[PDB]
């Protein structure tokens, strides 16, 4: 492939460099339309800018935490982090968010990796070996109330059991309702006068729930869960302007008030170098 | 003697002529078309009013003055009240449509000024409150009036800051969306053909707007000496290939 | 039972590896795809669309005005604007090009810089745009500027001029984050003759300026952007 | 070799090697030729 | 292959052993040009002197250390070794350095092995199990300020998570800007009068950053990281004189003052055996 | 699931072993090679060039 | 001995995965099947039989 | 596979929607027996409702 | 590839792709045609 | 068998078995024959 062809002096009536940008086109002008060039080859394919590659590496999408401790006398397991949940969403963390929001609709399978590490902030004789249980409560499913409920039975709910310190991994098809995931949605659930606005109304795919299978030892053990997400088989439509201001909420476009100028002011003139 | 410059668009029972055009944009290089069976889901036969809905509606005019910040209309909202297009809209459960948008602004060879005319698929607005305040329905359904970016923040309304596109992105990059400029010195109209763009084959016309049309002054209007300091901008829009499905009782929407 | 040996790296999680995994939802059938206009396949497809450069960066809060390069009637010989070419920083940084370049470590290729004139139709002007390849200072006067890559632009019916910064380089890749060894030059613009307004007209006229990449362009070695960060996870 | 039955479980896809910027860079209705005048 | 051919008495006008070294050549003289030889075969190929073999074994290129401890009240994580970095360079350790500097330009893919072991120098009830996270911050990337920043999200930055005591391994293509890595560079960044001199200006490929994912237990744990590097697919040009004096700095050729004579002095005469 | 048995040596790191590894930079394209005079392939090539001997070591 | 590398997810138990296992009862012979009317293959077969709706829910 | 065929107005002596449930059958009535439909395809096989799948986790 | 000798040890079965609701939805002795009168 | 997609991930290269010291041992412009006089 040639990156530049050889081109010499020109004295024409045919001027490729004068255009009318009002038309909305970006005319494909090249170095050889306005200087004299020599042949050179590309030596490159643009492999690593493919959208599959761009969205295809694992990104941290969520960090939660649960603890193993005596539940005796706990009136609210959920509240004691005897077990937590993550109401599946990819808008939490902004690193992967900005990347995704470069497009309007996106379609992909997900591969999740879940790393779990334990901490024992206060005096323990040892490090126990705990087994985590991650179960996906599809919307319209009995939500775990306790840490050893009947829900954890998950007889129809896909669940994975792995050891703390270890990692769990699996992949999920694209479980979108539509033909693709809406990165943006300028509409509402229904024609109400108070109903929410955005995608937060469209992206209601239940939540994930973690818990430690093991009973309690004499000390307490903090287990912190990190969920990583990798898109595989990516398809993206309609590019948009990149995010400039900071994010404030999962699912709304809102930016913070009295934010700071995002364009760097010159130290000098327009004329400055 | 054909120029890129003169054009005629006849759609239904209405025709537009421009003698100072700058080509026309067809979003994503695709022209509006009906919904193919292979893509269909709802089993209902659809209704295609054709020429009674696919004609040109001219919205009320705006006034560009030296202080203007820009205006924003949503589709199909802007047309919610135009003739039979609008009736069909409130009466069917689902509908689908593409449009021809023609924005008009003429001046003289002594004026200067340049407007950006852009179509943004799925333009989800931001609340000026920040945090996770929502933007109430009425605020994103201004109707033919559209939203005036130089109007004041209101409560439950969107933010109207231009250099952020009403969503946290910079004005400068709106050029990645199908758009055309109106530069008084060149141009006097802008025309964009919009194919139907959605993640579902057909949708509700009232709970979801699928494009915002935005006209934004970028190089300020500058009139000749002792000229009146303003020009009107007119927007005429025509639904094209419209289909309605799931007819019934007639939606009632807030406000 | 087949005998195996495990190598160093067993059990590691590399966020960039690409392997098979069990599906949690065995046998599930995804929604059919329908057609949607606009599919993107390569980021290289989109960085060829031009977007506006806030060249007039001299303001103090972001404003529509930093997109406008002003022009003065009747000045002769003088300089319209100047900038270095660190596409990952400074004026370029918020543009779509700048914004994507920042997802990669290295770039190579030609850039297309165009200027669209917005003055009254009955005015006229001749400007010179000059690209100064690495190795010399930003030009200080047109004489200096005109000895490097340049285009005399004659403002006419055809409203925009497209200047190309041809890839001039020893090393075949430059770093996107500004680096010296790897630096690309300067871009300046001067009156060639001068802007002239018709009667009954007055004041400043402005140029809009765009940037996009030529088909020439290469970007490689993906990394994280300095353009976005956060202090606590977002909630609903 | 796929070891698993479902398609979601396969590795990353392989390069589009599609690439056609014209839907984004030249969505004009009447074709523009480089070198010919923009507005006739 | 014959290592020596058979050759007998000679009384010629053709003298292969008289040459003129002033020419710059090393004339290919053999035993059989000056004594009577018998046939012998080589029995050898020179396999283990191939440059791929010479540079192809893992060498330790870096030892760093980080600790897991309560960051509460630490004003400078980087400074507490709550996390460290290694500003990727292969000039640190001299064992592998001398080998590489036998050539001027070198081109190869790298295979890294990272061994991490833990130490608990002061009273602990136990040994905790920590998980290390090595992320490569390409130059022009948000540098981790803290130990649980947003940077560690590394959504676009290749990162690996492995357990202490264990090893991590991967390989990287040749990420050089040019066609090959410059082992030496007699130039500057630009025509300045104070700008640095050497390769230290050419070899600016960011740095690697390590950290422990796990929160803090009651005791403190020292984790010491050793990075090993193996060249694979080696290509080397222009041999040079081997390094004689000791090294003083990464990237400069400088040797220490009042160094010692590097040539061993005879214990005796020139005539001595 | 195929039955396996691991042998002695599993998990060891031998600095001299030669195996495959995942690339950290999937799909990256290295700079083209250009021609450079002087390529060395074997150390046996270079030890045939003669160099001076500090024979007079007595200093 | 063939060189291997284990990936993330090793040792996990996913209640939805489908693999082979050793039989605890090697060589056992199950009872022959006889014919029974009524075999169901898909839940989609049965949701097409209509059943009564307690529409008058007001009790 | 078609999920619905195209069907238009009807004015017949052949009424598929009147039945006698006392018989014990569930007559296979479709949308196209009582409204005007357009063609649409199934795009689906009913894989995940197989009893092997239902009892197999 | 089965690694094991017994049939119980193989993975899950594969979709019936049988599907015939008529034993449940139309177990009537004399065949009913849709469109013809239910009771003659 | 390569298990990985990228070339960097393959094992060590295989012996040049190239070997030609003359660029280093005899870079003279006019060819010298062993046995013939060095300087004529
Ligand atoms: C946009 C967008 C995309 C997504 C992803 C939605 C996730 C779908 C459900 O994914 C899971 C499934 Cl199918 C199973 C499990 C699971 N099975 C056993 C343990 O976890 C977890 C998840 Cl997140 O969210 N917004
Ligand atoms: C000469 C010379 C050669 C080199 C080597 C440069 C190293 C290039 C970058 O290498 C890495 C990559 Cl691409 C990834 C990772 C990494 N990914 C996940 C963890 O570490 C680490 C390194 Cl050193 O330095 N001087």
């Amino acid at each position: 492939t040639v990156a530049s062809i050889s081109s010499g002096p020109k004295h024409t009536q045919k001027v490729p460099i004068l255009t009318a940008n009002e038309t909305g086109a970006t005319m494909p002008v090249l170095p050889s339309d306005s200087i004299e060039t020599r042949t050179t080859y590309m030596h490159f394919n643009g492999s690593e800018t493919d959208v599959e590659c761009f969205l295809g590496r694992a990104a941290c999408v969520h960090v939660t935490e649960i603890q193993n401790k005596d539940a005796t006398g706990i009136d609210n397991h959920r509240e004691a982090k005897l077990f937590n949940d993550w109401k599946i969403n990819l808008s939490s963390l902004v690193q992967l968010r900005k990347k995704l929001e470069l497009f309007t609709y996106v379609r992909f399978d997900s591969e999740y990796t879940i790393l779990a590490t334990a901490s024992q902030p206060d005096s323990a004789n040892y490090s126990s070996n705990l087994v985590v249980q991650a179960m996906y409560v599809p919307p319209g499913a009995p939500n775990p109330k306790e840490w050893d409920d009947y829900t954890w039975q998950s007889a129809s709910n896909p669940s994975v059991f792995f050891k703390v310190g270890d990692t769990s991994r699996f992949s999920v098809p694209y479980v979108g309702l539509a033909s693709a995931y809406n990165c943006f949605y300028d509409g509402y659930s229904h024609d109400d006068a108070e109903t929410q606005y955005g995608i937060t109304v469209l992206n209601h795919m239940g939540s994930m729930a973690f818990r430690i299978v093991n009973e309690h030892d004499e000390h307490k053990t903090l287990v912190k869960i990190r969920v990583y997400h990798r898109a595989k088989h990516v398809e993206a439509w309609i590019p948009r302007a990149p995010r400039a201001l900071p994010y404030t909420s999962i699912g709304r476009t809102n930016y913070p008030k009295n934010t700071e100028p995002v364009i760097k002011k010159r130290k000098g003139d327009i004329k400055s170098y | 003697g054909y120029s890129d410059r003169v054009q005629q668009i006849t759609l239904g029972n209405s025709t537009i002529t421009t003698q100072e055009a700058a080509n026309a944009v067809v979003c994503y290089a695709e022209w509006p078309e009906y919904l193919p069976d292979v893509d269909a889901s709802d089993v209902n036969k659809t209704s295609k009013p054709d020429t009674s809905v696919c004609r040109f509606y001219t919205l009320d005019s705006k006034t560009w003055t030296t202080g203007s910040k820009g205006w924003c209309w949503k589709l199909p909202d802007a047309l919610k009240d135009m003739g039979v297009f609008g009736q069909n809209m409130f009466f069917h459960s689902l509908g689908r449509s593409g449009y021809t948008v023609h924005v008009q602004c003429n001046a003289t060879k002594f004026h200067s000024g340049c407007l950006l005319v852009v179509v943004i698929p799925e333009h989800q607005l931001a609340s000026h409150e920040g945090g996770n305040v929502s933007v109430k329905y009425t605020f994103t359904h201004p109707g033919e009036r559209g939203i005036d970016l130089s109007s004041a923040n209101e409560v439950g309304g969107p933010v109207k800051d231009v250099v952020y596109n009403m969503n946290g992105t910079l004005l400068g990059n709106l050029l990645i969306f199908p758009h055309q400029f109106i530069n008084l010195r060149t141009n006097n109209t802008a025309t964009i053909v919009i194919p139907y763009i959605n993640s579902v084959p057909i949708d509700s016309m009232t709970r979801h707007n699928n494009v915002s049309l935005m006209v934004i002054p970028i190089a300020p209007l500058t009139v000749p000496t002792g000229a009146t300091p303003s020009l009107p901008i007119t927007v005429t829009i025509a639904p094209m290939c419209t289909e309605f499905s799931g007819i019934r009782s007639k939606s009632i929407v807030p406000q | 039972g087949l005998p195996t040996t495990t190598l160093p790296g067993s059990g590691q999680f590399l966020t960039t590896d690409d392997r098979q995994s069990p599906s949690a939802l065995p046998n599930y059938e995804p929604t059919p795809r329908i057609h949607i206009p606009g599919k993107v396949h390569n980021l290289l497809e989109i960085i060829q669309v031009d977007t506006l450069i806030p060249m007039n960066n001299t303001h103090t809060k972001d404003e529509v005005n930093s997109y406008l390069i002003p022009l003065n009637a009747n000045r002769q010989n003088e300089q319209v604007f100047g900038t270095n070419l660190f596409i990952g920083d400074g004026v370029f940084k918020t543009t779509l090009l700048g914004e994507i370049v920042q997802y990669y470590t290295h770039w190579s290729g030609s850039l297309r810089f165009s200027l669209m004139y917005t003055g009254p139709a009955l005015s006229s002007a001749k400007l010179i745009l000059a690209y100064t390849p690495p190795g010399a200072r930003g030009p200080q006067d047109r004489r200096e500027a005109m000895l490097g890559t340049h285009v005399v632009w004659d403002i006419g019916l055809q409203s925009t001029i497209v200047m190309t910064i041809p890839w001039t380089s020893g090393v075949q890749f430059r770093y996107t984050d500004p680096d010296t060894y790897t630096s690309a030059g300067f871009l300046s613009c001067w009156y060639q003759t001068s802007l002239i307004l018709p009667p009954e007209t007055t004041g400043q006229v402005y140029l809009l300026s765009f940037i996009s990449a030529c088909p020439d362009f290469k970007l490689r070695l993906m990394k994280d952007t300095q353009t976005i960060s956060q202090t606590v996870a977002l909630t609903e | 070799i796929n070891y698993y039955k479902d398609a979601a479980s396969t590795s990353s896809a392989g390069q589009s090697l599609s690439m056609d910027p014209s839907k984004f860079t030249e969505p004009v209705k009447d074709l523009m030729l480089k070198g010919a005048p923009a507005l006739n």
